[PDB]
Order: C-alpha cells, then sequence, then structure tokens
C-alpha cells in the first residue's frame, strides 16, 4: 500500500454524472479499491447519504466541520492515514494517465509531486531544463512587483522554464512526513496556497524534493460555473472511452 | 499479472536472441496504482533500474538489498504455510520484474542466490519476526563483508603496488579503483592518473570529478585515442563486473581493448574485483550472453543535425548498442581481491573455497 | 602575378584555418592546378630555378598544414615529373648496380610544354582514380561477407557499393569518436540497400570475432608501409591481427609520402578539448588535462593488403612504388 | 550582401590593469607572447570581416606602431585595417558617436573590443539577425554573442558575471543584469506581461563581448548622450520598451571559444585555455602571425619549444610551456603551466608553477616564482620567493634574500604600485 | 637469548659446509628449527619474533630467494601449530617432532622430483641447461641410471662459471655434455629438444625467479615452440607477484656498472613444473599458496 486515496470537499452534481464520480472513477480504474472522502457539512452534511446509493467499489465518507480548510481537513483525518496520501478533489475531469504522475514520485522519490496542465491572479511556475523538477512557486499576491530567485538555485540550477498561465490539478502525492509537518504546525491553512511555496521554498536551504507534470490534453472545470458549460461540452468527448 | 516488456526497434541478427527495450518505454504504465502483484519497493527499484538512475553494479546490488529488506520487513507469513517456501515464492514474480525492467547483473545474481539460501535455511519451528530480523541482519552483514571490508582489503593490497611517480590507467567508472586511487594518494603516493571514457554513457567523467576533489592529477581523452597515451603509462588498473570461472573478465564494453592495446604496449593489466563477483559460468565471446542497450542513445549532435534520427526508416540499418565485453584471461596479469594478489586462472579456486 | 599570389595567400590559410576541400581528390586537384598556374605565370629560365620555386612553395604550404601530406606529395610529384622531363630533354635512384658501374643549369624551349602535357596527364589519371580501385571489389568480396569499416572513407563506400551490386554482405561500422563521421558512412551504405549495422569504437574488438575481413581508409601512407589514419584504427588493426583477420587498405596512389616515421609529435593533429570534454564541466576543467589527437599511426606489420588504382601490393613493396613517385633528394623538400 | 564591417575598439577606457597599463597599454599585452589585439584581428579575419576600424586613443602611437608592422595591415590582407586616433575619446560610447557621426557603418557590422580571444564563426548568428531584421520591418538592432557555460568556470569571473531573462521560442532579451555582489536576483513581472510563455531565466552564459549591431544602435547611442558603456544602452532599451521597442536579440554557442581579457584573472585563464588548445586554430605552434621570432614546435604534454632553446640538463618541463625563442634554462629546473618570453635567462634550481614571464625578464638561480608575472626587462636575484598574485613591471629589480607577500605590486611608478622599489623590497 | 647472532650465522655456515649438496633453504630451516629447540621461551609472541629476527640475520648472510621462502614457511608453520594447540609447553613439544618430520620430507623432496621428473627425457634427446642445479644433476643421474642415452648442452654462467662446474659433474658419470656462451642459447636452441631447469623461487602466479639468464632462455624456447620444463622444490614457493623485471624486490637482485643475479620468468612461458607434490601446471602453485594461507 504506497498510496492512500483522499478526496476533499468543503459537490453538487452538475453534469451528466455526479461531479464526484469522475475523481471517484479514475481512481477506479487507474486500480484503487479503498477511497476515503471528506464531504461537506456547513449546509447539511448529506453528502454521505447521497453518495451511499452509488455502486462504486468501497468508499469511506467523514462529514466535516462548519468551516474548515483543504490541510485543516487533512488534519482531521490524520488516524486514517498510515501511508503516502493521494489528495484529489472532486472538481477533477481529466483523462490523464496517473502513472505520468506517480511515477515522478517513485522513480526520483519525490517529496511531493503535483498535476498542471497548459491553459487555454496568475501563478509563476519554475522549473528547470528538464521540465519535471519543480524550483519556483509564486502568486502575485506576495510579490511586490519583483519577482526574486536566491543566488544558490541559479547556481545549481543555471536555467529556469517559467509559465505563467498554467492550471494545477490539485492532484497531489504526498509523503506521510509532509501530513506529520502538518499537523506539528497548524499555522497552514490550505495545502495549495501555503503548503507547497513553502516545500519548493524549502527545496533550497534531508533532502527535499517537488516534482510536476504538465499535460496538454484535458484540464479539471473550475469551480465559477462559468467553466462548468466546458466540462460539458467536454464531458461528451470523453463520456464514449469512461 | 505482469506483461512483457515488447522490444524495440530491430535488432542484429547476430544479438537476435537477446531482449532489447526502449528507455521511454516502462512496465508500469500497465500496472495497477496502487501497486498489488508486485511489492512497491520492487516497483521503485524496477523504474529507477530501467531509467538508469542507478548504474554501478555495488550500488544495483545495494538497492536490490535495500529493497529487499523492504519487502522482509513488509512480509507476512499466509496461514497452513511456511516462510522459507512462501518467502521463496513470492519472491520469484519480483526478480522477473525487475529483469523485465534491465538484466541483472552478476553481483545482484550472486545476491539472490545468497539470499535464497539464507531463506531456505530458515527453520519452520523459528518465530516470524524472529525470522525477518535474522533475515535483516544476514542482509546487512552481506552488504558490510563483501562490500566495505572488501574494498578496504583491497585498497591496502593495491597499495602496495602503486609508486612514486607512475602513471595508472583507467577506465570508465568504478567506485573500487576510484577507492583505491584515493587512499594510495591519501597514504602518501605521488602519482597521476589518466583516464578512459567511451560513449554513450561518459562514466568515466564521474571518476574525473571524484580525482579532482582528491588533489590527484588527472587525465581525460576517449577510449579510440588510448594507443596514443599508453607509450607513457606504467600500469593500467580496471575495473570488473564479473569474474568468470575459465579467469575472463566480464566488464564494461571496451576493457577486452584496452587490455590488448596494453599488451602490445608491454603494460601490466591489473584488475581489481571482489570476490562475491565471482560466477561458476563460462563465456568466451561476448555475443553469447550481453545486454542490449536503448539504441537511440547512439544518435550525437554532430554540426546541425543528428546522422541517425529517424535511423529505423532505413529498412537495412541497424542500431548495436552493446553493455558488456569479455576479455580472456591471457590479457590479465593479476587480479586484487580481498583474499590478496592472485592470477586469473585462480579464480575458480575461489570459487571452490568460498562455498566451502 | 597578383592573382597567382591571392590564390597561393588563400589555398594557405584555407590550409592553416581547417575547411576547404573536404575530399582528398578535390585537394590533390587544387594543388595540382595551383602548381601549373605556378608554373605558367611565373617566370623561370632553367630547371634549376623553376625546381627552387617550387620547392619553396611547396614548403609553404607544408608549414601551413604539416598533416595535409597530399599538398606535399602533389609537390614532390611536380618535382620528379620536372626531373624526368629536363633528363629526357638534356641527357639521357641509389642501387648497388649504380654504385659499382659509376646539373639543371640548361634552358630549354619546349621543357615547360612537356612538364605541363604531363600534368595534365597526372590529372586525367587522377580524375579515374575512385572508378579504377571500386573496380576491383568484386575481387575481394564473397557472398555473405562480414566487412568493418571506421569513420567515413568515399574509398571504402565506392568500394562497397560497387560490391553491392552483384553481391550480399553485411557492413559494420565505427564511429569514429568524437566526430562521429560513420554515422553519415552507414546512413549512406544502407540507402543502398546494405545492410549495416552502427556501434561505437569500444566495441571493434568485441564483434571482431564475428568479422571476416576490414576494409578502411587512410590520411597517409608511410614509405615503410605504415598508415597516418583516423584515431582508432591502430586498436582496430590490433584487434584484427589478434584474430589473423586481413585489413584491407583501400588507398589512392596520391596518398605516398616518401617521409619516415621517425618524425614526432607533429603526426598526430590535435584539437580543442571541447570535442572530448565540454566547456560546460566548470572548475574540474582548470586541473586537467585533456588531448583530443585526430590520427593515428599503424606500424606496416597490421596491414595485409593495399588496394590503389595500379591494383593490390603488400606492404613490403611499397617502398618500391614510392622509388617510381619520388626522387630521393625532394624528401626533405 | 553587402561586405562584413566590424568596429574594434583598442582603448580599455577602463583602468583594471594598472600600475601594469602604464606603460604599455592593455591591446598590446603578450597573452603567450602574442598581444591580444593581435588575436582579436585573427578571430575577425578567420569569421570573415573584410573592413575594420581601430579607435585607440590610450597610448594609440605604440598601437598604430604595432599594427603597421602586423600581418593584417600587409596588401594582401583581405581585412583592411583602418586606424581612427582621436584624444578627445572616453567611452565606447564616444566611439559610436564618432561613428555615427562619420557614417563609417553602412549595415550590419560588428561590435567587439581589443581584448577579445576567440575562434567563433558567427555567419549562422548574422543569418538569424538579417534574417530576423528582414522579417520584422529591422525592429531588431542587436544580438549578443553568449557562450553556455558553468558558474564554476574560472573564466567566470565576478566582475562581469551576468544574469538574463530571454524568450526561448525567438532568443529575444528581455531582461539583462549583473551580479556583481548580490546574493538575490529580481525579475519584473512586466516581462511576464508579454507572453504567458517562453520566459526563461539563463545564468548559464559568458559575456563573450562580441555584439551584431546596426547603424540604428549607433544613432540611438547618438541620441542618447548619456550612453557611455553597452550595458547603459542594454538597460535602457530594455527599461523603455514602451516607446520604439527596438527588440534586442541573443545567440548561443555551445563548440566555439570566446573570452576577454578585462583583469588578471581573466588574463592568467585564458592563457591557461590557449596554452591548452582550447582556441583551435589559435594555438602557439600554428604562428597565425606571420611573424619568424614567434615560431615553435608542440609536444607531448602540450610542451611548445622555440628556436635555440638549449634546456639545461636536468630540467623538467612537465605540462603546458611554452618558450620563446633564445630563452636559456639553466639545470635541475621546474617550470610548470608557465609561459616564458623570447631571450629570457632563467638560473638553477628555480621553480616557476602558473608564472607568466615576458621577454627580457632575467631569474637568479635558486628563486622560486608561482602564480606571478614578470614584465619586461624584470629581474630576480638570489634566494627569491615570490608567493601567488604577485606583480612585477617594466624592469623591476628585486633585492635578494626575501619573501614577497601574496598581493605584492612592485612597478618603478611610486604611487600606483603598492611596494615602489627600485632593486628590493625593503625600501 | 640462548642462541646469538653470531652463533646463528656460524651454525648456518658450518651446517652449509659440512654437507654441500644440501640447498640454502635446507640449511636455513634447519639453523630456525635448532634455534627453537634451544629458546628457554614461555611465550608464543616473544617467540614468533625472535624467529622473525633470526629469518631477518639469515636473508642478511645470503641474499636468496630460497631462504626467504623457507622463513615464511616456517613463519607459517609456527602459526599453524599455535593455532592447534594453545598451551605454548604442549604446543612446543609438537613444533620439534613436526620440524623434524618437515625436515625428512624436505630431504627426501630432490629424490621424489628425480624420480618423477627422469621419465620426460628421451632416447637421444638434447637437453639444454642453463647453470648449476643440484635438482638438475639429480633428475640426469635418475635418467642415466634408466640406460637413457642423451646430450646435454649448458651455459657458462658469465658472473659465475657455475655452468663449467655443471658439466664437470655431468662428465663425471659419463654424459657427452657441451659448453657454449650465454650469447649463444639463441643459437643453440633448435638443436634442443626441451629444457630443464632449476629455480630459486616460485612467485605466486606460477613463474620463477632463477639465474640472470633464465629469462631470454625460456622466451627463446618459447619462440621455437620448445618445451620449457622447471624442477623445484616444494619450500621455494614464494608469496611474491612481479608485474616485470623491475619489480623484483632488490634484496633479491645484489649481492649474491649493473649486474643482477636473479630474474623472473612468467607462468606462460612454463610448461610443467617438477615439485614434491608431483607435476603441475603453473597454475597449481597459487592454488597451494592459496590453500596454506587458509
Amino acid at each position: 500500500m504506497e498510496f492512500q486515496a483522499v478526496v476533499m470537499a468543503v459537490l453538487l452534481p452538475v453534469g451528466n454524472k455526479p461531479l464526484i464520480w469522475y475523481p471517484l472513477n479514475l481512481l477506479e480504474r487507474v486500480g484503487f479499491e479503498e477511497v476515503i472522502v471528506v464531504t461537506t457539512r456547513d449546509v447539511q452534511k448529506a453528502l454521505c447519504a447521497e453518495f451511499k446509493m452509488k455502486m462504486k467499489p468501497d468508499i469511506v465518507c467523514i462529514p466535516d466541520d462548519a468551516d474548515m480548510g483543504t490541510a485543516d481537513s487533512l488534519r482531521y483525518i490524520y488516524p486514517k492515514l498510515k501511508t503516502d496520501v493521494l489528495v484529489l478533489s472532486c472538481d477533477l475531469i481529466t483523462d490523464v494517465a496517473l502513472h505520468e504522475v506517480v511515477d515522478l514520485f517513485r522513480a526520483y522519490d519525490a517529496s511531493l509531486a503535483m498535476l498542471m496542465r497548459k491553459g487555454q491572479q496568475r501563478d509563476f511556475i519554475g522549473v528547470d531544463s528538464t521540465g519535471k523538477r519543480l524550483l519556483f512557486m509564486a502568486n502575485e499576491a506576495d510579490l511586490d512587483e519583483e519577482l526574486v530567485i536566491k543566488g544558490s538555485i541559479l547556481q545549481k540550477h543555471p536555467r529556469i522554464r517559467f509559465h505563467t498561465g498554467l492550471v494545477d490539478a490539485h492532484l497531489y502525492c504526498l509523503k506521510k512526513y509532509i501530513v506529520d509537518f502538518l499537523m506539528e504546525n497548524g499555522s497552514i491553512t490550505s495545502i495549495r496556497s501555503e503548503l507547497i511555496p513553502y516545500l519548493v521554498r524549502k527545496q533550497f536551504s534531508k533532502s527535499l524534493d517537488i516534482y510536476s507534470f504538465i499535460k496538454e490534453a484535458n484540464t479539471l472545470n473550475l469551480a465559477p460555473y462559468d467553466a462548468c458549460w466546458n466540462a460539458c461540452r467536454g464531458d461528451r468527448w470523453e463520456d464514449l472511452s469512461r | 499479472q505482469v506483461p512483457t516488456r515488447k522490444d524495440y526497434g530491430s535488432k542484429v541478427s547476430l544479438f537476435s536472441h537477446l531482449p532489447q527495450y526502449s528507455r521511454q518505454n516502462s512496465l508500469t504504465q500497465f500496472m495497477s496504482i496502487p501497486s498489488s502483484v508486485i511489492h512497491p519497493a520492487m516497483v521503485r527499484l524496477g523504474l529507477q533500474y530501467s531509467q538508469g538512475l542507478v548504474s554501478g553494479s555495488n550500488a544495483r546490488c545495494i538497492a536490490l538489498l535495500r529493497a529487499l529488506q523492504q519487502v522482509i520487513q513488509d512480509y507476512t507469513t499466509p496461514p497452513n504455510e511456511e516462510l522459507s517456501r512462501d518467502l521463496v515464492n513470492k519472491l520469484k514474480p519480483y526478480m522477473s520484474f525487475l529483469t523485465q525492467c534491465r538484466p541483472l547483473s552478476a553481483s545482484m545474481h550472486n545476491a539472490i542466490k545468497f539470499l535464497n539460501k539464507e531463506i531456505t535455511s530458515v527453520g519452520s519451528s523459528k518465530r516470524e519476526e524472529e525470522a525477518k530480523s535474522e533475515l535483516r541482519a544476514a542482509i546487512d552483514r552481506y552488504v558490510q563483508e563483501k562490500i566495505v571490508l572488501a574494498a578496504q582489503a583491497i585498497s591496502r593490497f593495491a597499495y602496495q603496488k602503486i609508486s612514486n611517480g607512475d602513471v595508472i590507467l583507467v577506465y570508465g567508472c568504478s567506485s573500487l579503483v576510484s577507492r583505491i586511487l584515493q587512499e594510495a594518494w591519501t597514504e602518501g603516493r605521488r602519482f597521476r592518473v589518466v583516464v578512459v571514457d567511451s560513449r554513450p554513457w561518459l562514466e568515466g567523467r564521474h571518476t574525473l570529478r571524484s580525482l579532482v576533489h582528491a588533489g590527484v592529477p588527472a587525465s581525460y581523452l576517449l577510449i579510440p585515442a588510448a594507443s596514443y597515451v599508453l607509450p607513457e603509462v606504467s600500469k593500467v588498473l580496471l575495473g570488473a563486473h564479473a569474474l568468470l570461472a575459465n579467469g575472463s573478465v566480464m566488464s564494461r564494453v571496451g576493457t577486452a581493448q584496452l587490455a590488448l592495446v596494453a599488451r602490445a604496449h608491454n603494460v601490466p593489466v591489473l584488475v581489481c574485483c571482489e570476490t562475491y563477483k565471482f560466477c561458476e559460468r563460462v563465456q568466451t565471446d561476448a555475443f553469447v550472453s550481453n545486454e542490449l542497450d536503448d539504441p537511440d542513445d547512439l544518435q550525437c549532435k554532430r554540426g546541425e543535425h543528428v546522422a541517425l534520427a529517424n535511423w529505423q526508416n532505413h529498412a537495412s540499418l541497424r542500431l548495436l548498442n552493446l553493455v558488456y565485453d569479455v576479455t580472456p584471461p591471457e590479457l590479465v596479469d593479476l587480479v586484487i581481491t580481498e583474499l590478496g594478489m592472485i592470477p586469473c586462472s585462480s579464480v575458480p579456486v575461489v570459487l571452490r573455497v568460498k562455498s566451502s | 602575378g597578383s592573382e597567382l599570389s591571392e590564390r597561393i595567400e588563400s589555398f594557405v590559410e584555407t590550409l592553416k584555418r581547417g575547411g576547404g576541400p573536404r575530399s582528398s581528390e578535390e585537394m590533390a586537384r587544387e594543388t595540382l592546378g595551383l602548381l601549373r598556374q605556378i608554373i605558367t605565370d611565373h617566370r623561370w629560365s632553367n630547371a634549376g630555378e623553376l625546381m627552387e620555386l617550387i620547392r619553396r612553395e611547396g614548403r609553404r604550404m607544408t608549414a601551413a598544414q604539416p598533416s595535409e601530406t597530399t599538398v606535399g606529395n602533389m609537390v614532390r610529384r611536380v618535382l620528379k615529373i620536372i626531373r624526368e622531363e629536363y633528363g629526357r630533354l638534356h641527357g639521357r635512384q641509389e642501387s648497388l648496380h649504380k654504385l659499382l658501374t659509376s646539373d639543371f643549369s640548361f634552358h630549354y624551349a619546349q621543357l615547360q610544354s612537356n612538364i605541363i602535357e604531363a600534368i595534365n596527364e597526372l590529372l586525367v589519371e587522377l580524375e579515374g582514380t575512385m572508378e579504377n580501385i571500386a573496380a576491383q571489389a568484386l575481387e575481394h568480396i564473397h557472398s555473405n561477407e562480414v566487412i568493418m569499416t571506421i569513420g567515413f572513407s568515399r574509398t571504402v563506400e565506392a568500394f562497397l557499393k560497387e560490391a553491392a551490386r552483384k553481391r550480399k554482405f553485411h557492413v559494420i561500422v565505427a564511429e569514429c569518436a568524437p566526430f562521429c563521421q560513420g554515422h553519415e558512412m552507414a546512413v549512406n551504405l544502407s540507402k543502398a540497400g546494405i545492410e549495416t549495422t552502427v556501434m561505437t569504437d569500444a566495441a571493434i574488438f568485441a564483434v571482431m570475432s564475428r568479422v571476416n575481413k576490414v576494409i578502411i581508409g587512410t590520411k597517409t601512407i608511410l614509405a615503410n608501409g605504415a598508415l597516418r589514419a583516423v584515431t582508432g584504427t591502430h586498436t582496430l588493426a590490433l584487434a584484427a591481427k589478434h584474430h589473423s583477420t586481413p585489413l584491407i587498405v583501400c588507398a589512392p596512389m596520391f596518398k605516398l609520402s616518401p617521409q619516415f616515421p621517425n618524425e614526432e609529435d607533429s603526426f598526430h593533429k590535435f584539437v580543442a578539448p571541447e570535442e572530448v570534454l565540454p566547456f560546460t564541466e566548470g572548475d574540474i576543467l582548470e586541473k586537467v588535462s585533456v588531448h583530443c589527437p585526430v590520427f593515428d599511426y599503424v606500424p606496416p606489420e597490421l596491414i595485409t593488403l593495399f588496394i590503389s588504382n595500379i591494383g593490390g601490393n603488400a606492404p613490403s613493396y611499397i617502398y618500391r612504388l614510392m622509388s617510381e613517385l619520388y626522387h630521393p633528394d625532394d624528401h626533405v623538400l | 550582401p553587402p561586405p562584413l564591417q566590424a568596429v574594434l575598439v583598442a582603448d580599455s577606457f577602463d583602468r583594471r590593469f594598472f600600475p601594469i597599463s602604464k606603460d604599455q597599454p592593455r591591446v598590446l599585452l603578450p597573452l603567450a607572447n602574442v598581444a591580444l589585439i593581435d588575436y582579436t584581428l585573427e578571430f575577425l579575419t578567420a569569421t570573415g570581416v573584410q573592413e575594420t576600424f581601430v579607435f585607440c586613443c590610450w597610448k594609440a602611437a605604440q598601437i598604430k606602431e604595432h599594427l603597421l608592422k602586423s600581418k593584417w595591415c600587409r596588401p594582401t590582407s583581405l581585412n583592411v585595417v583602418r586606424i581612427i586616433t582621436s584624444e578627445l575619446y572616453r567611452s565606447l560610447g564616444d566611439v559610436l558617436r564618432d561613428v555615427d557621426a562619420k557614417a563609417l557603418v553602412r549595415s550590419d557590422f560588428l561590435l567587439v573590443y581589443g581584448d577579445v580571444i576567440s575562434n567563433i564563426n558567427i555567419t549562422r548568428a548574422l543569418e538569424e539577425h538579417r534574417l530576423r531584421r528582414k522579417l520584422e520591418k529591422n525592429v531588431s538592432v542587436m544580438t549578443m554573442i553568449f557562450k553556455e557555460s558553468s558558474p564554476s568556470h574560472p573564466t567566470r569571473c565576478h566582475e562581469d558575471n551576468v544574469v538574463v531573462a530571454v524568450d526561448s521560442t525567438t532568443n529575444r532579451v528581455l531582461h539583462f543584469q549583473k551580479t556583481q555582489g548580490l546574493r538575490r536576483f529580481a525579475f519584473p513581472l512586466s516581462l511576464f506581461q508579454g507572453s504567458s510563455d517562453g520566459v526563461e531565466v539563463r545564468y548559464d552564459l559568458l559575456d563573450c563581448h562580441i555584439s551584431i549591431c546596426s547603424p540604428q544602435v549607433a544613432q540611438l547611442f547618438t541620441d542618447n548622450f548619456d550612453y557611455q558603456t553597452r550595458d547603459d544602452f542594454v538597460r535602457g532599451l530594455l527599461v523603455n520598451e514602451e516607446i520604439l521597442g527596438n527588440q534586442i536579440h541573443m545567440h548561443v554557442t555551445a563548440k566555439e571559444y570566446g573570452a576577454r581579457v578585462s583583469n588578471l584573472h581573466m588574463y592568467s585563464a585564458v592563457c591557461a585555455d590557449v596554452i591548452r588548445r582550447w582556441v583551435y586554430p589559435l594555438t602557439p605552434e600554428a604562428n597565425f602571425t606571420d611573424s619568424t621570432t614567434q615560431s615553435c614546435t608542440h609536444s607531448r604534454h602540450n610542451i611548445y619549444r622555440g628556436p635555440e632553446v638549449s634546456l639545461g640538463h636536468g630540467s623538467i618541463l612537465e605540462e603546458n610551456v611554452l618558450l620563446g625563442s633564445g630563452t636559456v634554462i639553466g639545470s635541475n629546473c621546474f617550470i610548470t603551466n608557465s609561459v616564458i618570453g623570447p631571450g629570457c635567462h632563467i638560473g638553477d634550481n628555480v621553480v616557476l608553477d602558473q608564472t607568466y614571464l615576458w621577454q627580457g625578464v632575467r631569474v637568479a638561480a635558486g628563486a622560486q616564482i608561482h602564480q606571478s608575472l614578470l614584465c619586461d626587462n624584470a629581474e630576480v636575484k638570489e634566494r627569491v620567493t615570490l608567493k601567488p598574485r604577485s606583480v612585477l613591471t617594466s624592469q623591476v629589480v628585486v633585492g635578494p634574500n626575501i619573501t614577497l607577500p601574496e598581493g605584492s605590486v612592485i612597478s618603478l611608478h611610486p604611487p600606483d604600485a603598492e611596494e615602489d622599489e627600485d632593486d628590493g623590497e625593503f625600501s | 637469548g640462548p642462541m646469538d647472532d653470531k652463533e646463528l650465522i656460524e651454525y648456518f655456515k658450518s651446517q652449509m659446509k659440512e654437507d654441500p649438496d644440501m640447498a640454502s633453504a635446507v640449511a636455513a630451516i634447519r639453523t630456525l628449527l635448532e634455534f627453537l629447540k634451544r629458546d628457554k621461551g614461555e611465550t608464543i609472541q616473544g617467540l614468533r619474533a625472535n624467529l622473525t629476527s633470526a629469518i631477518e640475520t639469515l636473508c642478511g648472510v645470503d641474499s636468496s630467494v630460497a631462504v626467504s621462502s623457507g622463513g615464511e614457511l616456517f613463519l607459517r608453520f609456527i602459526s599453524l601449530a599455535s593455532l592447534e594447540y594453545s598451551d605454548y609447553s604442549k604446543c612446543k613439544k609438537i613444533m620439534i617432532e613436526r620440524g623434524e618430520l618437515f625436515l625428512r620430507r624436505i630431504s627426501l623432496s630432490r629424490n621424489k622430483i628425480a624420480d618423477l621428473c627422469h621419465t620426460f627425457i628421451k632416447d637421444g634427446a638434447t637437453i639444454l641447461t642453463h647453470a648449476y642445479s643440484r635438482v638438475v644433476l639429480r633428475v640426469l643421474e635418475a635418467a642415466v641410471a634408466a640406460k637413457k642415452r642423451f646430450s646435454v648442452y649448458v651455459t657458462e654462467s658469465q658472473p659465475d662459471l657455475s655452468g663449467k662446474k655443471m658439466a664437470k659433474a655431468l662428465c663425471h658419470l659419463n654424459v657427452p655434455v657441451t659448453v657454449v656462451l650465454d650469447a649463444a642459447v639463441g643459437y643453440i636452441m633448435e638443436k634442443a629438444d626441451l629444457v630443464i631447469v632449476g629455480a630459486e623461487g616460485v612467485v605466486e602466479n606460477g613463474g620463477i625467479i632463477n639465474k640472470i639468464g633464465t629469462n631470454q632462455m625460456a622466451v627463446c624456447a618459447k619462440a621455437q615452440n620448445k618445451p620449457f620444463y622447471v624442477v623445484a622444490e616444494s619450500f621455494k614457493f614464494v608469496r611474491l607477484f612481479p608485474l616485470n623485471q623491475q619489480d623484483v624486490p632488490d634484496k633479491f637482485k645484489y649481492k649474491a656498472e649493473e649486474h643482477p643475479w636473479v630474474d623472473y620468468t612468467a607462468p606462460s612461458l612454463i610448461t610443467l613444473l617438477f615439485t614434491d607434490l608431483g607435476v603441475l601446471t603453473p597454475s597449481a602453485v597459487s592454488d597451494e599458496l592459496i590453500k596454506l594461507y587458509l
């Protein structure tokens, strides 16, 4: 058991099939049999009742609190975690071959592996020459109109490829000690906005490695309803195989 | 179960009996995530084997033994069965998967034989956790004795064969050779080293860096120019991947070339090898048993174009990337092992005294 | 006059900076044309002045690039032609017969025309050298043979292409690192339908046990039958000798140089270390000596046969051919 | 295409070579017994330049005398060399303003300094520059030449270290700055506003100080009178991208060599590279300058020996040694990684390591010189040991029975020299 | 101690002089055994140190390889005896008796070699030898006693004319022998059918250490496809691995312009070795040395 599937939800079935089904279906075809889902409870903790009518192999649902972050909800189910965690979100609708990411976590003994896609507050992504090792993680909120790179980083890696328009899939392969540190330091609220930039910064100061797989085929429809139609426009395209 | 890896490209007719894979192609794309048929440690080990993340024979053996220790730690016995049989039967698919990822080296073969002998020797009355701890301790002791103490003894033996003001020629990358040279320089010997490298791996560069970091003067050149530099060379120190029962030295391709040119230039040839790399099999040439690497590695960018790009378009064109070669015992003057300084013909004798 | 001087300077600078005529036959043709222009345009009275002028020009061209022996060979051939014409028009080798049985100041009006027509005949014979060498391919290649080559030799390519028109065989090509020109030879031979294999020089020994004969080109042929070939050819010759594999050198007659292997430290051509160790290595380049010799010396005892436009010969006969092409007094030049 | 021209600046307007440069201009300093301007002229001629303009202000008389005696001033040279001298020159901007005023350059000239050692062929770079000029209506004005290198190489001196941000698709220079004494590098996001793709930060580039420019570059230098160096022009052009963009591109070479001798460390690194044949075919035995006094023969372990050397008995030349014509070496000597000029006299039991001896240097027996530089006709007495990074300038005589410190610079000029001396270090 | 350096050297020289037939190594081993007999010690560490010092002194007396080989063999014998018996008092008697038996066996070794080697000489053969060797003399004596007829060529052995001594000793038993120069080995090689030489020391890889003219003789025999046979006793097996001629220790070359006294012959130039262990290939010496030292 090198991975435990974990699903974040803090969702309404906007589509032909329920939105949560597609990540569940992807995990099922990729080989998973035990899945952990954290359901929203701000409005009503009835998502477990809704999913109790599904025909998936095995699901373990847990209601969340009134308000919690992604990292906080990860901390919520710590006793249920024993190995490296595959953290996903219900909004993921993609036909990715997960071995394109998991292998990055396998071959290099990565501390964290993530999935991102080419696009149609921007995020600055700095990778190496091979295009796999993530060197820089930035958002315009924390920058005073000046992007700063340490001299030692360029000493070790004298070529940095910068991507401005890229969409994260919120698909993460995380080591156990990452979750242990997450519980040790309660300051972190969301893995997407603080934990990953913190790990990328700690990559250059017991070795820490961050890897990212960049895709150019399909991505997940964002939380806003504006892209909700677009996923449907592709849903029938992807429903034939899946 | 585990699918069969597909052969890549067209092979030379003389080498049609050997597998030939593609580096980009991996076996894990058709395997379940998380891994169930194959233990995750073995999956990761095979992934780094096929991509060439670990390459040295000693490094490959150490990584294999670490993965095996992890498997033994995670292993549990099934009801109405014995560990001595269940573990042996369970390890075989993992080794088949590893072989599919990349053909096993001689050191890994010997390690597998030793571990199988150790597991078979485990008594039925032994407790599960006692047996697992004993197996892990045996693996650690095997690593210690067969690698670290052997390298230290070989370095001490080779110190006596290195004198002040001599020129030593080395080939490729070998941890034993680098350690020997580093300790020889440390104890006070003053000399210079000539490093020989070959395409496409260019492993010798590694050794060069080590020498540069040790303060030892060093020179660098490719294998075709070796005949130019041997007139000033006094001794040739070669690492070995395996020693065969007939005294032949199985090593990186180009080693027998250097031995032949050194003999043509009247330069003695010294081979250092740990006794755990000795093999009972025999081999007269490099055709019967060898490894076929990725042919696309032979492509080189000369000028502004790659001449070998899309080489599969030509039906009659073939690309051969041999990994190993065999040096006959008549081209080797001395073998340095942890047992001492012996002739090549004494290789079977060691095989007789190690077994019993 | 001025145009001839510009041509000579351009040739010297091209030789010094490399490049120019890729083909050895093209370089020989250009050298012969330059020598013909020197003879025609420059003013001379007797044979001695012409010989001294040719000697000075050949010395300059040889000093421009000592590794290019074709220019010096052409200069010595022209000098021998001049000597033969002067002896034929004026009068009527060292040996025991000459030792036992016991002046170029004279001027003749028709000597220049004889020299020019002899040079033209030499050029005409030079044009058909490759076809003459390739016409002997069938006498040396049998059915289902295995041939081993190194680098990219145009003469060997013509040899194999002519042989493939009527026989089926396999050719193994070793990439002459660092300038892996063997890839071009392999793809060219594969385009002609020949089944070819690409391998590195490190495998030359390993596959040598399955090779029937070795056919290689050369840059220079020395007076004793030794070779100045591409680097790695000495190892190939040693491997062939270990297995008693016949080694055939397909080399035109204009690559014979009356020099001897006594010369040292100028034989091999040393180029920038970037070809062997890239500049991006960094700090370790400060304390590492990197040498990249382009050419290699092959002793005559490792060569089985020489195939030239005049046929096949043993190395032990090379001296006689060298006696028929060059006067012993022009070796120093 | 029109004939290719080149603008050669024979004046180093900085002052990094004092006190050595007081007597001899930096452009005429002997690196491997050959002046730097000779290397620059050979590089320009080899790459196809047919017209070279030489601008010299400081000590221009010696430069003119040396150039008129050189190979490139012969009528048979394909690269015609013109000498323009003015005492009002103060920077490269002044030279370019003069070029614009006199309209010397017609189209697509080459800009380089007089202390540049290179074997680069810019034919591909020139073709790319001309094609991008034709396609993009002469918007682009400058293409710089960089060598793919590593930050840890000796040729990557700290003073001239540079970090660049470019567009990978079109090789367009977006940001350019120097890393002199900086542990952090700041990149504005305005370049990211140009496009969401293509931005790449490069720190593996060595500044060959070679550029393919346009007459518009000279016009811009004339318009902005505050422009003094090339860095000022590049930074001003890059910051003012809103109006009259005038994009700057770049070209990277990986198989050829290019460097600039701007200080003693760079001088040592470039000399080591030249001796080790890294600038082939520009090698000591090639004799790219047609002079009989600089001929030599190459031998194993990179040993270059000139005519009439007569090495003494028991002396050993280990590796990377160049010997000038007429140099005399004593007995039981040990010379390694050193260049010795013509007409030198060396005593017995003297150990030279990584030293550079110019013509006329006499060294007494028993000396130990390491990583030091000796100028013309310098003298060293008996029992003298020179610590690394020592300089002796213009006939300095050093007394016996002393040991110089590491950073010892001695010259006949009192103020600039740290230890002014005439016949000894003790006053 | 009980025996001093002076009287140690005196005993060695007297034992050599009393029986000129006995080899230097046998005399050295006998002297070491006599030293062990009168030691008056009680610790196996002091006994080992004293024996090592005695071996150093004996090797200082004469610079032969065989003496050092015998010293190392004696040291290994002492180590094995100490391993067998922990108590020193019980160990000393075992060492003494085992040394007596060892002396008897190394005395019978020469006759064993002669009996096992005389069969390789044919009727009407031409045997080529290099210099004086008691083992070769005994081999030829045993061949003559077998009613075999053969001719012998010997070389004069220029540094000290022991070849003339060998020729006289062979004439003593009416053997047709000839004396040739050291420069005539290649000239006379085509006449000889096989080569028999002695050995002062057998190195680890199967090669031999012998008089200065042995190596060129073996090379000339190899160039003409002639068998090269070596007769050597077992106590001359030494764990030395000379890579070339310069690799031979200097304590054996000299004191026994420049004139080395010994040379090394590679195992590839040797057909068979005749020892008291039997007829062996050069590869068997390494096996013997490995088996001896665990």
